[PDB]
RNA sequence: GGCCCAUUCGGGUCUUGUAAUUGGAAUGAGUACAAUGUAAAUACCUUAACGAGGAACAAUUGGAGGGCAAGUCUGGUGCCAG
RNA sequence: UUGCCGUUGCUAUGGC
């Protein structure tokens, strides 16, 4: 069983945001599980599945801990505004491919 | 002069380190911090809080209506209790019993509810450490823990395991063993208006665990004799204190830092200090904890001190030497064996072998202004903090608990100004951890409540 | 290389007991005998100048 | 494993330069890619084929 | 590391034979490192010996030292003074490394026992799994020397050896 | 790469921002993206900076101008519209830009040294500042070194601070930048070291420049609010 | 029976050996699920599955000394010396 | 008011 801790936590009004650091903590388990772990957040914090990211992932020697850095958004919409293109391939709908030449 | 320049160097030192009030004061990067200061979130968990209940004179002392329910377990050993925002109390003891009380009707003694009884039943079929996951107590349940919502009551003791019961119902939802030889739990506290537990176990190790999430969190390592006690407040700090190592340390838990406090008084200049012009003396073995606020704690001795410590100074703050008294000396017909009082006076030494008694309870109610101390010279004591925060002072005694107290809590009941506590106190003719304990003088096996007024 | 030091200092102490009288730990039971013999003819101690 | 293909390419180099002098020239190219080899790795192949500097034998 | 002035007088060779056999090293190179830097400690405590009494140095450094030597645990508590840093030796160093310490402790049964259950990852001082026998426990960390909870001599799920007997003998 | 002014922390780059050009000099101001992204912490990388700019919250000086390297000076008023943030930015006494909090009432409203008055063209008194607002008419006995008040809504001087012995100073240039005090002497040279000096917590003396210096109020009674400590 | 000293005769000492049998535990190199990391990929970190008896899953380098044949060579006062 | 047992109160105590 994954626990999950959110500390500092502000609210960023103007990318209509909400940032924190989050320590994950799995006792006798691999890793962090991202997708179990956007869940989790999602489910601790309100719904907006689509709008609840997660990307510095840091587990510390021996495991059990990892600190990662949350931020979740409201307007699903405007999370794919704000969030980068990259994290968007990684996590949630975008796909656009470069042009291979040269 | 040696230390002298020392001292001198030092501040040299310093004044150079400053060199490497004004009517405009103000810096950048504190007042943008500040700014990210106005800009979070919860302002809930993290209160600083000090100690806003000054009260300690104010409430009466000396006509409490005390009654010692006695019960029929040999040796209670723990006392959990619990206030929503009807009151449950629970206990347990060397018998592997849980019992739960109700305790809301004040003016009266509380009311047996449910027993929960493990016993030979419930030794394991392996022997192996990690499949100790049974259902049930098989040997010295030493504490319990209410939850601070209520749903749980989460005990265990020298099986190694953690049984988390239901309230509604004594039922073990939950088992959750240490996984090691030696893991016996000795303290448990959750932290104040949460679900997060923190065990205390002898293999020098502080384990932590969400209860409604049935996980643990952290373990946390550093002390060098075993965990004796533990104390928590709404801030995830913790307080533990280990037996013999005569420190006490406070865990910055998401940190998984500490400080640690170590104890230090010594006869030869106590004696000293005396001689300028004496029954006192070194230190045996730091016992139990309650953290008052988040500034300031309170640790009970084995040689009967009640040292009061800040948390910013590693020495402590105050001390009080003699507690509970100093023990009776055993009899001369129970000395020596020989036929004269001479000699079997002489096998006194005078005052040389006179021990005095170990608080063996404290409890710091969180955040007020006095405390309540308890081993077995029959009487508790209460004692009040000084508003400036630097001592504390014998208010009044309760005498109507003979025997060991091997926990103390109190129960709350009325407005802001006007206020009325029920303390609590499991009393046994034993230690709560060992035996150790002969002259059994009117001891019984009860609950000594108190109600106290106004 | 471990195993070799291993092995060669148990030698070195079992050719200890040859050249010295190694302590062996005192008094194991009752006290059997010298149970290797005893010489009254010879002196093992070191004599002064 | 990249691991491998460099343990497994340092063995091979060693064995080869005990078999051949020591500083021979062990080469290595990649996947087949369309029919033939890459025209990089062919190129600094023939590089290597360019200057070799070759000594008279006797028979 | 530096290697000694006459590295094959039959003392030293002797010595050598005497401290790898008597805790257990691999080579000489355990011997000659750790003595390469109480080298440097006693040669910079002799300094601080061959200045005076009141002098900044001394009192600071000296103070320093030895307060850093006795939280790495080869000297007690009590000798507070600057010439038992003098007096100190190479194995009161290897004494306070964890092979040693984990077959003092007892959860081995020789230095080579210990030797291999820290190369095996059985053992853990406080939180991590220590893996390297040359490790220089200190005078904290000298009690929480314990069986890993990941390892079978721990409580945790036996090995491949005794699972696979344990379902060869089920079968 | 950096300036001392900046308050920019040593383990965040390799390329520093070059302001564009603006009202200021380049050596006297910061950009948006030195303000908003690592100073006071709205964004974590320069792309979310811009895309906040493209959604246009900041209102400098009363207006929006979306701009990443936009080099806000001396005390121009951010404005930013979620959370009514109006940051009112000065010196510190350590040469870093202090950005103190103000309110919409302190905010509706900058100040600024006249630097020329001319008969420029057709008969036309003129006024200039530090951010360079051209406004028409003040009153003749404008001097250089005074202080006009601009309107914020329109552009016009509403309030008008002369300069004189007995007035409250602020002072950026030079080996003073930053302090405030502005009485314990006065001494006017003739091409340089001539200002008000400034006194300390025991009063102690302080030697600058004219240009470098410029008045913000009384003894007493700067309409400009500052920040403490 | 091993070991130690000593130019010699000899002396000193003591649980010591053996390609003898045998037992269950341990895990690491390797093989590999992943997830994390990262634009992406590698690597570090975390990590289920398998992985030892010649544990052949087969480390070297240099030194000191022998001993053997229906063998070979040389010398010469048998059977010897080299 | 309890594991027994005694005084019990018509509730408090004290021996294992």
């Amino acid at each position: 069983a994954v626990t999950i801790r959110t500390r500092k936590v502000i609210s960023n009004p103007l990318l209509a945001r909400k940032q924190f650091v989050v320590d994950v903590l799995h006792p006798n388990r691999a890793n962090v599980s991202k997708d179990e772990l956007r869940e989790k957040l999602a489910e601790v914090y309100k719904a907006e599945k689509d709008a609840v990211s997660v990307f510095g992932f840091r587990t510390q020697f021996g495991g059990g801990k990892s600190v990662g850095f949350g931020l979740v958004y409201n307007s699903v919409a405007e999370a794919k505004k704000f969030e980068p293109t990259y994290r968007l391939v990684r996590y949630g709908l975008a796909e656009k491919v470069e042009k291979a030449s040269r | 002069n040696p230390a002298d320049k020392r001292r001198r160097l030092a501040k040299q030192y310093l004044e150079n380190l400053k060199s490497e009030d004004e009517y405009n004061n103000f810096d950048a990067g504190d007042l943008d911090k500040d700014i990210i200061a106005s800009r979070l979130k919860e302002d809930v968990a993290e209160q600083q809080g000090r100690v806003f209940r000054y009260f300690g004179d104010k409430l009466l002392i000396s006509e409490a209506k005390q009654s010692f329910t006695r019960v029929g377990e040999n040796n209670l050993t723990c006392i959990s209790c619990f206030q929503p925002v009807r009151l449950f109390a629970y206990t347990v003891s060397k018998d592997l019993q849980l019992t739960k009380y109700d305790i809301t009707d004040f003016s009266k003694r509380p009311k047996k509810l449910k027993y929960a009884k493990g016993g030979a039943k419930y030794i394991p079929t392996s022997k192996h450490e990690y499949e100790n996951t049974t259902e049930g107590h098989y040997d010295e349940i030493l504490t319990v823990a209410a939850s601070p919502d209520g749903k749980y009551v989460v005990t265990g003791g020298r099986d190694r395991k953690l049984i988390v019961w239901s309230t509604e119902s004594l039922s073990p939802v939950k088992v959750i063993p240490t996984k090691d030889r030696r893991g016996e739990v000795l303290s448990l506290a959750f932290r104040k208006n949460s679900d997060q537990l923190y065990a205390s176990c002898a293999d020098f190790k502080i384990r932590t665990y969400s209860i409604n999430q049935f996980s643990q969190l952290e373990i946390l390592y550093g002390h060098h004799d075993i965990v004796e006690d533990i104390s928590a407040l709404a801030m995830e700090r913790c307080v533990t204190v280990g037996a013999r190592d005569r420190t006490a340390m406070l865990w910055k838990i998401p940190d998984e830092t500490r400080l640690t406090f170590r104890g230090g008084d010594e006869p030869q200049k106590l004696l000293r200090r005396w001689m300028k012009e004496p029954l006192f003396f070194c230190e045996g073995s730091i016992d139990v904890v309650s953290m008052v606020d988040d500034f300031h704690f309170i640790t009970g001795s084995d040689n009967g001190n009640i040292c009061l410590w800040s948390l910013a100074k590693k020495k402590p703050i105050f001390t009080e030497r003699i507690a509970h008294g100093i023990l009776p000396e055993p009899s001369f017909n129970d000395i020596s064996g020989e036929t004269d009082e001479e000699l079997r006076k002489r096998q006194l030494q005078g005052k040389k072998l006179l021990q005095p008694f170990w608080i063996t309870s404290l409890y710091a109610i969180p955040y007020s202004n006095v405390f309540i101390s308890g081993s077995w010279s029959g009487s508790l004591k209460v004692w009040k903090i000084s508003d400036n925060l630097r001592s504390f002072e014998l208010l009044g005694e309760l005498s109507g608990a003979k025997g060991v107290v091997t926990k103390i809590q109190v129960v709350e009941s009325g407005k802001h100004g006007k206020e009325k506590f029920r303390i609590l106190a499991s009393i046994a003719k034993e230690h709560r951890l060992g035996r150790w304990i002969a002259n059994v003088s009117g001891a019984r096996n009860g609950i000594y409540s108190a109600v106290i007024d106004q | 290389s471990r195993v070799k030091k291993r092995k060669k200092y148990q030698k070195a102490q079992k050719k200890l007991k040859s050249v010295r009288a190694v302590y062996s730990g005192g008094q194991s039971g009752v006290y059997e005998g010298e149970k290797t013999g005893i010489k009254k003819g010879l002196t093992r101690s070191v004599k002064f100048k | 494993s990249q691991s491998t293909l460099r343990a497994s390419k340092k063995r091979l180099k060693h064995r080869f330069w005990t078999e051949v002098y020591q500083g021979a020239k062990l080469f290595y190219l990649s996947g087949v890619i369309n029919g033939r080899y890459p025209d990089r790795e062919i190129l600094n192949l023939s590089r290597f084929i360019s200057v070799m500097k070759f000594r008279p034998l006797k028979w | 590391y530096s290697t000694p002035k006459r590295p094959y007088e039959s003392s030293r060779l002797d010595a050598e034979l005497k401290l790898a056999g008597e805790f257990g090293l691999k080579n000489k190179k355990e011997i000659y490192r750790i003595s390469f830097q109480l080298s440097k400690i006693r040669r910079a405590a002799r300094d601080l010996l061959t200045r005076d009494e009141k002098d900044p140095k001394r009192l600071f450094e000296g103070n320093a030292l030895i307060r850093r030597l006795v939280r790495v645990g080869v000297l007690s508590e009590d000798k507070k003074k600057l010439d038992y840093v003098l007096a100190l030796k190479v194995e009161d160093f290897l004494e306070r490394r964890l092979q040693t310490q984990v077959y003092k402790l007892g959860l081995a049964k020789s230095v080579h026992h210990a030797r291999v259950l820290i190369t095996q990852r059985h053992i853990a001082v406080g939180k991590q799994i220590v893996n390297i026998p040359s490790f220089m426990v200190r005078l904290d960390s000298e009690k929480h020397i314990d069986f890993a909870p990941t390892s079978p001599f721990g409580g945790a799920r036996p090995g491949r050896v005794a699972r696979r007997n344990a379902a060869r003998k089920a079968e | 790469a950096a300036p001392h002014h900046w308050l920019l922390d040593k383990l965040s780059g390799c390329y520093a921002p070059r302001p564009s050009a603006g009202p200021h000099k380049l050596r006297e101001s910061l950009p948006l993206i030195v303000f908003l992204r690592n100073r006071l912490k709205y964004a974590l990388n320069g792309r979310e900076v811009k895309a906040i700019l493209m959604q246009r919250h900041v209102k400098v000086d009363g207006k929006v101008r979306t701009d990443t390297t936009y080099p806000a000076g001396f005390m121009d008023v951010i404005t930013l519209d979620a959370t009514n943030e109006n940051f009112r930015l000065v010196y510190d006494v350590k040469g870093r830009f202090a950005v103190h909090r103000i309110t919409d009432e302190e905010a509706s409203y900058k100040l600024g040294k006249v630097k020329k008055v001319q008969l420029g063209k057709k008969g036309v008194p003129y006024v200039v500042t530090h951010d360079g607002r051209t406004i028409r008419y003040p009153d003749p006995n404008i001097k250089v070194n005074d202080t006009v008040k601009i309107d914020l809504a329109s552009g016009k001087i509403t309030d008008f601070i002369k300069f004189d012995a007995g007035k409250l100073v602020y002072v950026t240039g030079g080996r003073n930048l930053g302090r405030i005090g502005t009485i314990v002497h006065k001494e006017r040279h003739d091409g340089g070291f001539d200002l008000v000096h400034i006194k300390d917590s025991l009063d102690n003396t302080f030697v600058t420049r004219l240009n470098n210096v410029f008045v913000i109020g009384e003894q007493g009674k700067p309409y400009i609010s500052l920040p403490k400590g």
